[PDB]
């Protein structure tokens, strides 16, 4: 995988929950957690606020499976006969039709 | 290679989270549950082998659980 | 200040030597020290950077094979010989192959086949040694009192094993001494600093020396000589007459999942900052004064600028505005019930609060530790004293239970050093620390190779075993269980 | 992004108020509200931060208030050297800064 | 004391790219983040982005996400802002403002007094 | 490779499903991205290698 | 991610060799031997827990072996 | 609630899984099931698509 422009959204202890506009996009990975907040940080209340972080997901490498039905499988059977063949024609694959 | 010793053996203990902390419990439970779900008959095999081992009932149940854990990992 | 909203801060109220108090600082939280006649000081460990680390044993997690070659001999001849065998850059494999009468070599034994392929690395994940030197902690101090809600009130102290003790000069409050133990902080010299590609970890020595991959010790330069030369190269065998050589791909996510339980770190420049650790400083508060005493009380009207907010631990933060111009003067503030008889209830974990400036409207922030009932914050002297209604939820029993829970978690995280948090020092504390050292060594030797699955399992097993074993070992197994399973459910 | 009145005028010696209306993500939820004064030619000067709080070398005439989604700067005792541009700014929840439309105060 | 001084005014034809510096003096440059604010003639101020001079992280506004690049030079104590593909709307004055970075070296939350000190300004004229 | 069913379905990796048309749509996405929560204050996102 | 079930469970049986056939046995033995070599005290702990379980000698030895296999894998 | 332009996609019994390009949109409710298909509908196989 490869990741891209992260973004985040935070809210005061007593509010709703954080929401990025990039949570309604099916190309971003988003995670929601709780963060220390209050007064110093700039929101006046001291509980745990809510933080959302999103990052764009891209795939640079892929891997594929394919189904095999038991039809359209071709087997190749090679046949040879003793008798007149000399030693040379043991591992020779040539115009055997002739 | 194939072995690659895990670092959760030497887990560094601190206030902050470690590298992949959220995944340990689900990791092992998922491995065991998936192997058992794909191969159900070994539940019966392990039940039989545990019953033939161990005098008391609790020893037999402990044998059952330890076999059912040592098989999915092939440890 | 700097500690208010931290949600993992601990109070070290108390000083039985009139002097130094021991305190263990952690990256997660911070410590507010409140003594008898001294201002409340907030102390926090901020960063620990490691610099100029020496390089040890780089590993190769993405290999590549350049040019393959092979040789065969008929069944009764010497062995297959490649001139590239004596070259230490080539991986060579020898096997047996079916030969005879078809391959131009007349006999039907097995022949020897040698295949060699050039090895070339990529990535070369590298570990480095952290010596006790070249390691530095940064400690931030703030002082309660005149500070506004948003320097002579704040200080920064650098502590390195070359200079373990320092003094932070807080103008007007004096100076706070820190005598600290940098070397025994997190037990480095067992930890290596590992980088793979712009990602850095703190990793154990043994884990790093037990990882199977091509490696070479020392600093790299030019084309290194890779060791082992396998676990990245696979010599697969074809239909009894060929050999193919492949490389295993990139081995990097495998290492990422192998590094579970290792600490992250972030490097800027040559220096790499850790984000988790701990340190132990002793605080000499014998040159700490009170800036405020010998100020006359303020005689004017106060206003509440925002509210009296409640922190997570129950303390109230109040921000007041002063309208008069009396110069530096004490702030009369208390927590009271029964406005008729203003009897001070609770404790004010702030200084003899003072307003510093001498202007029309000034601002102040003070924090209070109120009683568990309903109460009133009373600010001002008479007939102009503003008051606020405030309600606190818990009870003393719940407070003691939460204190025991916090102490248990601190022990689980900090082993024996947990006994040094209020280490003013007696004989019960030292005895507890000694027996804790002994039991911790024994426990780390026996258990401590396990990670919350192995520990939960063996804990439940020891639970049942001690429940039914019917001897005096019942207590032993139950205590070993409890240790293990608490170490687990702390999380 | 922040609704500010176009202009405000007042005779010297009286108080006046400039409002700044935002949303529940920038002014409604956070105490991240600042007021900047900018005389023509000069760069803006931070007059108020943290809503009510104000810097060191600033006259105590400037006051700050906030109700719901509206912040307000109050100038009591309108002096001569007060004709400038007043801008409200807020740090949004998403980590960005927004400024106000601007108000030209005339002391007449 | 604290002094932020920008390069002089500049005139550029549309399609070109401007690069404006902001030299800081009187404080530790490595422990502050520099914001860039654009003001159109007689209009509202526009925040464009910031750069953390400590480690180098940057954050640009959505309006300029793919038109602005902010960089810094610690040794020279300078912060550069480069805007490409100029338009007639970009004719405005560019200010730089400091802001204190958290003691951990990160710039997640800004401090209550964000723009305590500004730069004098630099007029970029798009003809 | 020749692989068994039930080894190719029990794999924890982000998966599309069959028809690749335009901008792909990866269903899982929580098996390659790790959200590390720093100390109280933030959050960081990394990818596995 | 972390689990990634091994394919040796569903090993394809043929005349020809499979993907990594030279590494399986040594793989599991190396994991176990390395873990036990790093943490020797757990040998004592496992001997004790095996002794407290199981009546006969054979049951105790089997308990010891199954603990020493189920611990390195954290199965 | 109110619902709007429904759409659907289908695959022969031995293919992948059906995928509508509107599954990558967070404004659509989507559901996947199995349907009897084959040799009459235009898929030469008789399983469940």
């Amino acid at each position: 995988a490869s990741i891209s422009d992260m973004a985040s959204d935070s809210r005061c202890p007593t509010q709703g929950e954080a929401y990025l506009d990039k949570q309604s996009d099916t190309q971003y990975v988003c995670k929601r957690t709780l963060v220390d907040r209050g007064w110093g940080n700039g929101c006046g209340l001291f509980g745990k606020g809510s933080l959302v972080t999103c990052a764009k997901f891209a795939c640079s490498k892929k891997m594929t499976g394919k189904s095999i039905q038991p039809e359209n499988l071709e087997y190749r059977i090679m046949l040879s006969v003793h008798g007149s063949q000399h030693s040379g024609m043991i591992v020779n694959d040539t115009g055997h039709e002739t | 290679a194939v072995t690659l010793p895990s670092h959760s053996t030497r887990k560094l203990q601190t206030r902050s989270q470690t590298w992949l902390e959220s995944r340990e419990y689900t990791k092992h439970l998922i491995r065991v549950e998936n192997w058992i779900f794909r191969n159900p008959g070994f539940a019966l095999a392990a039940a039989a082998i545990a019953w033939l081992l161990g005098s008391s009932t609790s020893q037999k149940v402990i044998y059952l659980v330890m076999i059912l854990l040592i098989a999915p990992a092939y440890s | 200040i700097r500690c208010i909203g931290v949600s993992n801060r601990d109070f070290v109220e108390g000083m039985s030597g009139g002097t130094w108090v021991d305190v263990v600082l952690e990256h997660g939280g911070c410590v507010t020290v409140m003594a008898q006649d001294k201002p409340t000081v907030d102390i926090e460990l901020v960063t620990t950077t490691v610099s100029n680390m020496a390089e040890v044993r780089s590993y190769c997690y993405e290999a590549s094979i350049s040019d393959m070659a092979s040789d065969s001999r008929c069944p009764t001849q010497g062995e297959a010989y490649l001139d590239k065998q004596s070259d230490t850059q080539y991986v060579c494999k020898r096997t047996l192959v079916d030969r005879g009468w078809g391959n131009g070599c007349g006999l039907f034994g097995k022949g020897s086949l040698v295949t060699c392929a050039k090895f070339a690395c990529s990535k070369k994940m590298t570990g480095k040694s952290i010596q006790p030197e070249n390691l530095e902690y940064r400690i931030m101090l703030s002082v309660h009192g005149s500070q506004h809600s948003g320097d002579e009130n704040r200080a920064k102290v650098e502590i390195t094993p070359n200079s373990p003790r320092a003094e932070a000069t807080l103008g007007g409050f004096g100076s706070l001494g820190l005598d600290c133990e940098p070397r025994t902080g997190l037990d480095f010299s067992d930890l290596y600093y590992l980088t793979m590609n712009n990602k850095h970890w703190l990793v154990h020595k043994e884990w790093f020396h037990d990882i199977p991959l091509p490696w070479h010790a020392g600093a790299d330069t030019g084309t290194p000589h890779w060791n082992n030369k396998e676990a990245l190269v696979e010599f697969k065998d074809a239909h009894a007459k060929r050999q193919t050589v492949v490389v295993l791909g990139s081995q990097e996510g495998a290492v990422h999942t192998a590094l579970a339980g290792a600490l992250e770190a972030e490097m800027d420049g040559a220096k790499g900052r850790l984000s988790s650790g701990h340190l132990k400083c002793r605080l000499k508060m014998d040159k700490l004064r009170l800036k405020g005493v010998s100020y006359s009380l303020c005689t004017a009207a106060f206003t509440f600028t925002k509210i009296p907010a409640e922190t997570l631990h129950g303390t109230v933060t109040v921000e007041v505005q002063y309208a008069g111009t009396d110069g530096p003067c004490k702030v009369p503030a208390q927590m009271a019930v029964d406005m008729q008889t203003l009897t001070p209830v609770g404790r004010l974990i702030t200084a003899n609060p003072v307003i510093t400036e001498s202007t029309e409207n000034s601002k102040m922030m003070l924090e209070l530790d109120p009683p568990f009932g309903d109460s009133y914050i009373v600010i001002g002297v008479g007939e102009k004293k503003i008051t606020h209604h405030w309600h606190r939820s818990g009870s003393t029993i719940g407070k003691a239970f939460e204190a025991t829970v916090r102490g248990a978690k601190r022990m689980a995280v900090l082993g024996d050093t947990a006994w040094d948090f209020g280490s003013v020092g007696g004989a019960l504390n030292s005895l507890g620390k000694g027996i804790h050292q002994i039991f911790g060594a024994a426990f780390k030797s026996l258990f401590g190779g396990m990670s919350w699955f192995s520990q939960i399992l063996i804990g439940t097993l020891l639970m049942w075993l001690g429940l039914n074993t019917k001897n005096g070992s019942i207590s032993l197994m139950c205590l070993a269980l409890g240790g293990v399973l608490i170490f687990l459910s702390t999380a | 992004a922040l609704t500010q009145p176009a202009s405000v005028s007042g005779s010297p010696g009286q108080s006046i108020t400039i409002s700044c209306t935002g949303t529940s993500s920038d002014v409604g939820g956070f105490n991240y509200v600042s007021w900047f004064q900018q005389h023509p030619g000069k760069a803006p000067k931070l007059m108020l931060y943290d809503v009510t709080s104000r810097p060191s070398g600033v006259s105590s005439r400037f006051s700050g208030s906030k109700s719901g989604n509206t912040a307000s700067l109050t100038i009591s005792g309108l002096q001569a050297e007060d004709e400038a541009d007043y801008y409200c700014s807020s740090h949004t929840s998403r980590g960005t800064w927004v400024f106000g439309g601007g108000t030209k105060l005339t002391v007449l | 004391e604290v002094q932020l001084v920008e390069s002089g005014a500049e005139v550029k034809k549309p399609g070109a790219s401007v690069k404006v510096s902001c030299k800081a003096s009187g404080y530790t440059f490595t422990s502050y983040a520099m914001h860039w604010v654009r003001q159109a003639p007689g209009q509202r101020l526009e925040w464009m982005g910031w750069i953390n001079a400590g480690n180098g992280n940057t954050k640009y506004s959505q309006k300029f996400q793919d038109r602005v690049t902010i960089t810094r030079d610690t040794s020279a104590s300078t912060a550069y802002m480069e805007l490409s593909s100029l338009r007639s709307e970009d004719t405005a004055i560019y200010y730089c403002a400091r802001d204190k970075v958290d003691d951990y070296g990160d710039y997640w939350f800004p401090t209550l007094w964000y723009f305590d000190y500004w730069g004098q300004g630099t007029l970029v004229t798009v003809s």
